[PDB]
């Protein structure tokens, strides 16, 4: 009672039901380094301007 | 302070929009009015300076220099219009523009609160002077003179700039008030020695110090009359003023870093006074006399005492007036005879009596006759030097002798004796020339009545 698979059937992506637990860290990755914290707050004008040599603005 | 700066800036469109025959009148009248307005800066406080704003401030050291600059502009205009008559309208306006720009740069230089702004204006004064010398000088040497005037200055000032920015990286500021209040001693190290040299040598070149002075005879001789007047009367003092500002951060290093400069100043003062005794060119003699007086000013600033600072201020003002007058006196005879050889035109007292009187008064102030402010400054410096070391009198007194010896020598060579027979084109003195001499000499004499007004902050 064996039916030969039709053209296009053996190349299907199928689903598999397994009792094997899904691996957590398959790449064996280290802990990722913490990022630089953030930019936060409101933008205030520069204190006493550019503060270049003699420029008051 | 803008009440001085803005009218000076307005002088430019005024001369560029004036009628072809009205440029001199307008420029002279309005420069005189600007000088009258600037005369109000002489009201000084004592304790601290007049701080107009964050950018500009006035001191008892700055105010006489500012008044001298604003007063020198109309005299330069009066002295320039004779030999510039044949010039076109546009080139006359360009000459007046150079003079106005020079005054503007000097006025901003003497009042800048911050050392980089002072440095930028201090260098900016170079360009108009160079253009004046190399475009309106009479002889072929002027070009070479210009080069000497330029690279002597820059070779001194480029290190200073570096030092200045270095200072702002460590101190955090270059504002002169902050620099003075937060001043700290300099340790005894090679780095400190070279920073001291970078801070001092530009002003040394500007004085000029003996041995770095070769640009001055060339530049002052080859320049037109207004160029010589501004170079001797105001520009040299840019060195002195600068030193008086920058020595506040150089203690206690100056206690021993000043020995070579003191030796150079005293010996070269003797040397330049002696050079004046054997000089065939009349303008060269005046230039070397300026070198000797500035050497005395260098000694005063280097010994760092209140009496020496007061004497240096007084001598700077007095020498500015006297040297400008002497240059104008020599230029009158040059325009008569078209030669600067001192022995060509002799016995001029017979032909020009009032100009001979002007010559005599200028020679008297040159040799520091009491109670002129020339001698006030000289005597204060000599007393401070005597306190520094009693042997200095030996050199100082010697200088005095030689000074008189060459001053009267000039007077005797050009005014006395018999007139040269073949020179028959000596016309009577013009009212313009007599008025220029009077406008030089009368303020100098009036300053005797109120000497403190030129004695500086240490008074
Ligand atoms: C038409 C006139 C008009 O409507 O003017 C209104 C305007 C109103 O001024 P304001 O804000 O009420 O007055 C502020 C004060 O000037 C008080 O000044 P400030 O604190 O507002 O100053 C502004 C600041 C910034 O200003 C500037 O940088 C430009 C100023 C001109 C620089 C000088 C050369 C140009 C002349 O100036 C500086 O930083 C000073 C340094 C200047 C030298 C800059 C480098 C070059 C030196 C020489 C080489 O006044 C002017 O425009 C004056 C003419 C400019
Ligand atoms: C001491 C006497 C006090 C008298 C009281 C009144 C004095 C009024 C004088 C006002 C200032 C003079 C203006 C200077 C430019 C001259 C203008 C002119 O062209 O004259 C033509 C005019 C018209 O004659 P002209 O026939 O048509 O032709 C003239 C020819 O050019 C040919 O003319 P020349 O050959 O006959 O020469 C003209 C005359 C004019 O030429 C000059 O050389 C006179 C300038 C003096 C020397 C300036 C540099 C030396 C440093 C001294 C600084 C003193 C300043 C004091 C404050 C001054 C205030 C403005 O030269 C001389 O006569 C020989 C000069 C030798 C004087 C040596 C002075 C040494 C010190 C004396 C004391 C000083 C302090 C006094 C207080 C001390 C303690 C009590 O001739 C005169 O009127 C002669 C001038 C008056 C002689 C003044 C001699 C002493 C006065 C010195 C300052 C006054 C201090 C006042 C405080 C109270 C005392
Ligand atoms: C034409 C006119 C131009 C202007 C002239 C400007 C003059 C500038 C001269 C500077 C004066 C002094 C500079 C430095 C101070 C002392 C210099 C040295 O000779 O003193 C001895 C220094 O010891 C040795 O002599 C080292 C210096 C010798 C090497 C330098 C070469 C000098 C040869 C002359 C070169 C010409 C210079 C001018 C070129 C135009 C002191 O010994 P010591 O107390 O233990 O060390 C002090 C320094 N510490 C504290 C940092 C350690
Ligand atoms: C008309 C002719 C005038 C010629 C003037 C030439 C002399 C000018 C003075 C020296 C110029 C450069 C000096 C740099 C400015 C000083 C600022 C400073 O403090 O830097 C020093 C560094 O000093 C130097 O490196 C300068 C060394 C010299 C470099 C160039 C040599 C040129 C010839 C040297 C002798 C000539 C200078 C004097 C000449 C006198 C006038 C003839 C210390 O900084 P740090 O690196 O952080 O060190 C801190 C720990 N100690």
């Amino acid at each position: 009672g064996w039916v030969r698979p039709d053209l296009g059937e053996l190349s299907k992506v199928t689903k598999v039901k397994t009792d094997r637990p899904l691996p957590e860290n398959p790449y064996h990755s280290r802990a990722r380094p913490e990022p630089n914290p953030e930019a936060e707050g409101d933008l205030k004008p520069a204190k006493h301007g550019s503060r270049l040599f003699f420029w008051t603005m | 302070m803008l009440k001085i700066i803005i009218p000076t800036t307005m002088l430019l469109p005024m001369t560029w929009m004036s009628k072809h025959n009205m440029i001199w009148i307008n420029a002279t009248v309005h420069s005189l009015l600007i000088s009258l307005i600037s005369l109000s800066l002489l009201n000084q406080l004592g304790e601290n300076s007049l701080n107009f704003s964050l950018t500009f401030f006035s001191d008892s050291l700055s105010a006489p220099l500012l008044v001298l600059t604003t007063w020198l502009l109309p005299l330069m205009l009066m002295a320039s219009q004779s030999h510039l008559s044949k010039e076109t309208t546009t080139r006359k306006k360009l000459y007046i523009t150079m003079l106005i720009l020079l005054q503007l740069f000097l006025i901003m230089t003497f009042t800048a609160t911050e050392l980089i702004l002072f440095y930028i204006l201090f260098e900016a004064t170079l360009v108009p002077t160079l253009i004046i010398i190399t475009r309106w000088g009479n002889q072929t040497e002027r070009l070479n003179a210009g080069l000497y005037f330029l690279f002597y200055t820059l070779a001194g000032s480029l290190p200073l700039l570096v030092a200045l920015v270095y200072i702002q990286n460590t101190t955090g500021s270059l504002n002169f008030l902050i620099i003075h209040y937060w001043s700290h001693p300099l340790s005894n190290s090679w780095s400190n020695i070279f920073m001291w040299l970078a801070c001092i040598m530009a002003f040394m070149v500007k004085m000029p110090l003996y041995g770095l002075h070769l640009w001055l005879p060339k530049a002052h001789v080859e320049a037109p009359i207004a160029g010589s007047m501004v170079l001797a009367a105001v520009l040299l003092k840019l060195g002195g003023y600068g030193m008086m500002r920058i020595t506040t951060i150089l203690n206690p290093l100056t206690n021993y870093m000043a020995y070579p400069f003191l030796m150079l100043s005293m010996w070269g003062m003797i040397m330049t006074s002696s050079i004046c005794l054997r000089q065939t060119d009349l303008k060269s003699l005046i230039a070397y006399s300026s070198v000797s007086h500035m050497a005395l000013v260098i000694v005063a600033i280097m010994i760092q005492t209140p009496w020496s600072f007061m004497g240096a201020t007084a001598l700077m003002i007095a020498h500015g007036l006297t040297s400008s007058m002497l240059f104008c006196l020599a230029n009158t005879n040059y325009e008569r005879v078209h030669s600067r050889t001192m022995i060509l035109a002799r016995g001029l007292q017979t032909l020009l009596p009032l100009m001979a009187t002007w010559w005599l008064v200028a020679s008297l102030t040159n040799l520091a006759l009491p109670p002129s402010i020339n001698l006030i400054g000289e005597l204060f410096i000599i007393t401070a030097s005597f306190s520094w070391s009693n042997i200095t009198i030996i050199l100082m007194g010697m200088n005095m002798m030689i000074t008189a010896l060459y001053s009267l020598y000039m007077l005797i060579t050009t005014q006395r004796g018999k007139y040269t027979h073949h020179i028959n084109n000596i016309k009577p003195s013009f009212t313009r020339e007599n008025a220029l001499m009077a406008l030089h000499i009368l303020p100098l004499l009036l300053l005797t009545l109120n000497p403190k007004m030129i004695l500086g902050p240490l008074y």
